[PDB]
RNA sequence: GUUAUCCGGAAUGAUUGGGCGUAAAGCGUCUGUAGGUGGCUUUUUAAGUCCGCCGUCAAAUCCCAGGGCUCAACCCUGGACAGGCGGUGGAAACUACCAAGCUGGAGUACGGUAGGGGCAGAGGGAAUUUCCGGUGGAGCGGUGAAAUGCGUAGAGAUCGGAAAGAACACCAACGGCGAAAGCACUCUGCUGGGCCGACACUGACACUGAGAGACGAAAGCUAGGGGAGCGAAUGGGAUUAGAUACCCCAGUAGUCCUAGCCGUAAACGAUGGAUACUAGGCGCUGUGCGUAUCGACCCGUGCAGUGUUGUAGCUAACGCGUUAAGUAUCCC
């Protein structure tokens, strides 16, 4: 999915020299998400290239059983910060234009989230990958903590 | 002798410095450097009379009596 | 030194994140609950006392690397509420519960210090000391 | 649909929820009054805090559950979470209070030791300028190139004499002290701090600071001195289209001293203060310990400050990095 398409430009004694700057993320929208960016003459091919590295940079997200975070957690990359917090089913996912096209890929279905800070896509990008990464499924709370799972439910 | 850190003491000891000071202060007033310094000590010793009557009244007002020292500015 | 228990909370971040098990704090009745605390959570390997010139430090062994020291996904966090300048109280249905219950918040209330769990098994709020991740 | 009004988005006045090295932003620097926060241990009290019960916070509205107008809007019944205030019964961890304790915080005494710290009083030499002579006899001085200027009324040069003021070469160093400003030829006197080693002692006396106070480069001003050099202003010579500038020749205020006033600076680390805690490497200054010899090193180390690279972490990047711009608390 491609999230922003720009014209960069470096500047040579001919004059400007045009190329484009593709961010792209990935995902088959299974629990299985990646961002990576392109550079190139043509869209297509930034495209393309951007393609690769997010596949070769992919993560995955922790899920819970109605397809929804473990928990509501921050994230910092840049000037980017990121806010997200689990939802009820049904409420379905609200967040802008970076946010939510990573989260959406990454199949998360109900997500509440809200960039603070910057505005630019890509850091906020990452920045989300970086939240969703740090995100401690029950279980494993369970296994570090050396505590049965219902201790901790109650 | 005594207490040497005994509240009283100590601020016998400032008081005394103090008047000590005083007449160096007059015989050359432009030595700033020296009164920063006496306004340092007088500071200390105002410190330990206040704390000193937050503790004691008795001992304080005796104390102030004695060494000659001006009553507190909180009236 | 103003604030001992903010300290205490500091001294265990600081050497966490410096990839260190053990740490030195000064001992207190607040110190030693919370850690006592600490360990019955399992945030914390092992804990023990030691006096020297009439002052007594609690060490702290702590959790071991994430299978490396680079590659770490988890850090251990800490967080000071109820501060010298602000005291945070809540009764019985405001008390926190930290990302769904995972970690733990630690009150100090009428019958002693514990955590939110016993403060909702006994139905008593309080002043919160800490949120711990 | 357009215009107006209000909240939103706006984290764009920020408790939740921001910042202040360079983006707007740290008072120039201290001393300190109110004010705010404040180490550990035991007891007390119960003001906060917490739990239970009661009174009330009118009905209508909002929320939940039914009922009625064909539905809905609307109407009706019943009920309640919040949250506030008041009475009363309990709990005693934290803040607060009351009583006694404790040193690691802060001080006092003792004994050391470095120092351009400050004020005051003595003394010293180069160099320069002018004046008085002797020699000597045409240019000196100056610029990119010149000219004004000084010179046969004997300049410059050189030797000998006097007199005066101001500044202190080498040492000097990516060194010392100071709160900052600043402080250096030498000496002596009066005095401020700092640090280190010992339990010798008090036993929280702490940290910050609205107002307020003191100090505060240079220029400037008032009054009296002083006046060599330098030199705003001013004048002449050039340069230039012009030159009220740069360059040169002269040179008044001022620069100095005494007694005041002014209170500002890129007063800069462009970084408020206190505390606690987080790899190192290479350095220096002051001290202490052990070793080396029995006195100078030397080594290893403990502190206190001071400088340079750099891990974690932080940061928009540059970079900062135990002297934080890191992780936390308090005050301005
Ligand atoms: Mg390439
Ligand atoms: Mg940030
Ligand atoms: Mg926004
Ligand atoms: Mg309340
Ligand atoms: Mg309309
Ligand atoms: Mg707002
Ligand atoms: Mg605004
Ligand atoms: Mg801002
Ligand atoms: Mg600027
Ligand atoms: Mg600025
Ligand atoms: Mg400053
Ligand atoms: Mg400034
Ligand atoms: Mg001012
Ligand atoms: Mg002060
Ligand atoms: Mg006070
Ligand atoms: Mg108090
Ligand atoms: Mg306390
Ligand atoms: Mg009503
Ligand atoms: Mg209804
Ligand atoms: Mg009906
Ligand atoms: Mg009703
Ligand atoms: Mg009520
Ligand atoms: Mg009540
Ligand atoms: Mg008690
Ligand atoms: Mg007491
Ligand atoms: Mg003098
Ligand atoms: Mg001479
Ligand atoms: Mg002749
Ligand atoms: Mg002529
Ligand atoms: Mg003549
Ligand atoms: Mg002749
Ligand atoms: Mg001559
Ligand atoms: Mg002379
Ligand atoms: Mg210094
Ligand atoms: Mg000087
Ligand atoms: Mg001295
Ligand atoms: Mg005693
Ligand atoms: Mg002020
Ligand atoms: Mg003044
Ligand atoms: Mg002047
Ligand atoms: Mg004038
Ligand atoms: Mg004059
Ligand atoms: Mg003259
Ligand atoms: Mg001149
Ligand atoms: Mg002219
Ligand atoms: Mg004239
Ligand atoms: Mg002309
Ligand atoms: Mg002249
Ligand atoms: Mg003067
Ligand atoms: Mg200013
Ligand atoms: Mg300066
Ligand atoms: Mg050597
Ligand atoms: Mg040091
Ligand atoms: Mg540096
Ligand atoms: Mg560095
Ligand atoms: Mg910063």
């Amino acid at each position: 999915n491609v999230v922003q398409v720009r014209r960069v430009t470096k500047v040579v004694k001919g004059g400007k020299h045009m190329r484009f700057r593709a961010i792209v993320v990935v995902g088959d929208k299974k629990g299985q998400v990646g961002v990576g960016v392109g550079k190139a003459k043509e869209v297509v091919s930034a495209v393309q290239k951007a393609a690769v590295d997010a596949r070769r940079n992919i993560i995955t997200v922790p899920m819970t059983k109605y397809l929804t975070f473990p928990h509501r957690n921050e994230a910092d990359y840049g000037a980017a910060r990121v806010m997200l917090r689990p939802a009820a089913p049904g409420t379905g996912v609200i967040a802008g234009g970076a946010v939510r096209t990573v989260l959406e890929m990454a199949g998360v279905e109900n997500a509440l989230g809200k960039q603070l800070g910057s505005n630019n896509a890509l850091n906020n990008a990452r920045a989300t990958i970086v939240a969703v990464q740090t995100m401690r499924q029950f279980s494993d709370v369970a296994r570090d903590r050396g505590i049965p799972m219902e201790e901790l439910w109650k | 002798e005594e207490n040497k850190g005994s509240v009283e003491f100590q601020v016998f000891c400032f008081t005394n410095k103090i008047r000590r000071l005083t007449l160096h202060l007059e015989l050359h007033k432009k030595d700033y450097s020296s009164q920063r310094g006496l306004r340092k000590t007088l500071g200390k010793r105002q410190r330990l009379l206040a704390y000193l009557l937050k503790i004691n009244g008795v001992r304080y007002k005796e104390l102030i009596s004695k060494l000659n020292i001006r009553e507190l500015k909180t009236r | 030194g103003k604030d001992t228990i903010a300290d205490i909370i500091t001294c265990i971040r600081n050497a966490d994140m410096n990839r260190k098990g053990t740490v030195r704090i000064v001992s207190t009745n607040i110190t030693e609950n919370i850690v006592k605390i600490l360990l019955r959570e399992g945030f914390i390997e092992n804990a023990r006392k030691h006096q020297e010139r009439n002052k007594y430090f609690l060490v702290l062994t702590l959790r071991h690397r994430r299978n490396k020291k680079g590659p770490y996904l988890n850090t251990f966090h800490l967080k000071r509420v109820s501060r010298p300048g602000l005291r945070i109280y809540s009764n019985y249905q405001r008390i926190p519960r930290i990302l769904g219950g995972m970690g733990i918040a630690i009150l100090s209330t009428s019958r002693g210090i514990m955590t939110d769990r016993e403060a909702r098994l006994e139905g008593i709020g309080g002043e919160i000391l800490c949120y711990i991740w």
